[PDB]
């Protein structure tokens, strides 16, 4: 539907008259529902989990890194979770690098603080470092499911007119898809711009921002962890002990 | 007389958060300490943990000797107050935890802190980085890989209203946190300083990814 | 003996306690996990 | 020796304010609090409320415990007191009214306040709406319905000579008040905080409904 | 407590008579509505003791006798 | 014994405090709760 708007000036008869096209304006009010980006991140983690069930992969999360002996399960849980990440990123290649190897890491003595996934190339072939203590941990650690995170009027008027998914396990299923998706930009930097941009990239995350929003800002969807603004408690305070008299003139990240 | 109740289930949720073992943040006071060391001296087989809580007082008097048997059977103790793994490293940041919390004065408003004083090597990210590097690669891989996106209609449809009533914000939440707790214990363990400004940095990144 | 008696105690717990916690189960458990409880309720 | 008659008439007086079973404003002063303590305690058959009202004196010193028969009897006492239902929360809103006025500092001028801490689950007045809203839906209607209004000259004139001598604005004080104190009541009974902004602007309301 | 008849007419009489007063035209009242009567402080509403609500099938009036005999 | 006195008091209990409120259903209490009821009062 279009709809016509005309301006008159006390001058003349003469009227100029422009067309608005409401689709525009509808795009917005849906993009500005709350319902419809629940809707929007909820069904990415139901195609994940759908995704995973058509893969057998029907085992909690937390019941398959815990198994130490049975590698093959967790290499494919990763692969697949890095190859729906990609066509997320890329809706058209739905089968991901045609050959990788994994290795499984069970030792602090060679684990990585804070990337639990890690890539790398041996001269022949890419090589993805899973951490599965730390993933172990991630996933068994208990989560607050009875806080209340901040309608009751409509709660008001209507009170007055089978796979069994838990909370905890959704959950993981989000922990999980948000690890592989960190370890999967990394990934991409390593692939598009090289090994020594991807180290350089693992000691400083600022530079997600000038390799990603060149050619992903305007091209793929948007990121899971996008959907809310992640701020660090009281992170002025803990962060007075570095303290720069700056003067910043390639404030490259806000 | 006391309310072994109670303190039971103060102590719990005291030492849940002081352990990371959850990410559940309720405003902890004074009295859950008290409540909490108060219970561990009472209960005669958390005579060990209160011990070696109580030992945290002075900086200078450090753990007491435990034989095998007393760490496996403290191991058991803690594991049966939080009825969930819990190692030793779980009883260290317990230790660091209740350690900063003594020292620290009587205050009006909660003080936030991080993570510190658990497992000589004082590192970086980089040596790490190196290091355990090499170590990783020294591993040969045990599988080799050389996909269906199913999209069927009435399957996502039921995932869905499975998924529907889940508060979205607090998983997110939960996701989160678990992540930013399992880094900073990562780091901690590995006495490697904790960067936060990358990390805060991470997020800043996905916030300018979005608006773009 | 043939029955790990020990064994096949926890299992028949972690069910029935699982079971009655929570009427529905998942793939959490395995018809070997629930023939592991039946065995045990038989022998004690 | 005190005068039985002026003590007793004092205390009946301030328990009727104190009890929320009177609209009538009279300015109480220490005096009547001295009087009505000193006659509770004179009087034989008032010592058990003597002593639950001396109780209060200390925030941390709660009821006494009565057996149902002391509690009858208690009852009985304060009806005949007042000559007048009285019940349980009538004695609870005694109870907070006088401990709320002997913890305060004597003062030059009287202080006003709003009935609080009488009857665990503090709610709002939006989950009690939800909440006892269906247990009302539960309840199945007594009555079904499925109208004169007589313009009788002479009638209406006798009833208009029988409410001539009443002044107007005194039973618009007492209906008004009656009305504010009940809903008072049965907010701080139910536990939910009365927000009197919201009744206010009922009266707000009024005021600029009139002028239109 | 025991005869409902008249608390329901006493309310559907006054509501009758202030509907009557706002609009001086019309005598009868919603010529079809049902009440319940309330004895509980467990399903009582702090301040508004007469209350509507829709069974989806009827209007339904919720009258708070204790709360209306401790006014009066 | 087919009576489960217990129980039998416990319904019987419910409803007539319910009823010794109030004077409505209350739909909740079903047919059974009111033979319940009316049994334990046989039976006591």
């Amino acid at each position: 539907n279009k709809v016509r708007t005309v301006t008159e000036i006390v001058n003349s008869d003469e009227k100029i008259q422009k067309t608005y096209e409401l689709a525009e304006f509808d795009l917005k009010n849906l993009s500005s529902l709350e319902s419809y980006e629940t809707l929007k991140i909820k069904l990415a983690l139901s195609k994940y989990m759908a995704m995973l069930s058509t893969l057998e992969m029907t085992q909690p999360l937390l019941e398959i890194f815990r198994n130490k002996a049975d590698t093959r399960q967790i290499a494919a849980v990763v692969f697949s979770t890095l190859a729906f990440i990609h066509n997320r990123f890329h809706p058209l290649v739905t089968n991901f690098t045609n050959k990788m190897e994994f290795v499984v890491t069970e030792t602090n003595d060679t684990s990585i603080p804070g990337e639990p996934i890690l890539f790398t190339e041996n001269e022949g072939v890419l090589l993805c470092s899973v951490d599965r203590p730390s993933i172990v941990k991630m996933l068994s650690r208990e989560f607050d499911t009875e806080a209340l995170v901040n309608n009751c009027n409509v709660r008001i008027a209507k009170t007055f007119g089978d796979f069994s998914i838990t909370e905890v396990e959704a959950t993981q299923y989000l922990t999980l898809l948000l690890t592989v998706e960190h370890a999967y930009l990394h990934y991409y930097i390593f692939k598009n711009y090289g090994v020594f941009e991807y180290c350089k990239s693992l000691t400083d995350h600022s530079l997600f921002t000038n390799k990603l929003r060149s050619t992903m800002s305007t091209k793929t969807s948007n990121l899971l962890l996008s959907k809310f603004k992640f701020t660090i408690e009281d992170f002025d305070k803990i962060n007075s002990n570095s303290v720069t008299s700056g003067f910043n003139i390639y404030n490259f990240n806000k | 007389l006391i309310n072994m109740r109670r303190y039971r289930n103060a102590a719990r949720k005291l030492i849940h958060h002081y352990s990371l073992n959850s990410t559940s943040s309720t405003e902890y006071k004074i009295s859950d300490v008290v409540m909490t060391m108060i219970f561990l001296l009472r209960s005669e087989k958390y005579h060990s943990l209160f011990k070696l809580l109580e030992t945290t007082f002075d900086d200078y008097t450090c753990r007491p000797q435990m034989t095998q048997v007393q760490t496996d059977t403290l191991l058991d103790a803690v594991r049966s107050l939080l009825e969930m793994t819990i190692d030793l490293t779980t009883v260290d940041i317990m230790r660091s935890s209740f350690a900063r919390c003594f020292n620290s004065p009587i205050m009006r408003y909660a003080k936030i802190v991080l993570l510190q004083n658990v497992a000589d090597k004082r590192t970086t990210l980089e040596e790490l980085l190196i290091e355990r590097g090499e170590k990783i690669q020294m591993l040969q891989p045990q599988q080799y890989i050389n996909i269906p996106f199913c999209d069927d209609a009435e399957f996502l449809n039921r995932l869905l209203k499975h998924i529907d009533p889940y508060p979205l914000s607090r998983m997110y939440y939960n996701a989160a946190n678990t992540m930013f707790y399992t880094t900073m214990e990562n780091y901690a363990v590995s006495n490697c300083k904790f960067n936060i400004e990358d990390y805060n940095n991470i997020f800043k990144v996905m916030e300018n990814i979005r608006k773009h | 003996e043939l029955i790990n008696m020990r064994r096949y105690r926890n299992a028949a717990r972690k069910l029935i306690h699982h079971y009655s916690l929570n009427s529905t189960s998942s793939t959490e458990y395995k018809i070997s996990d629930v023939v592991m409880t039946m065995i045990f309720l038989l022998r004690s």
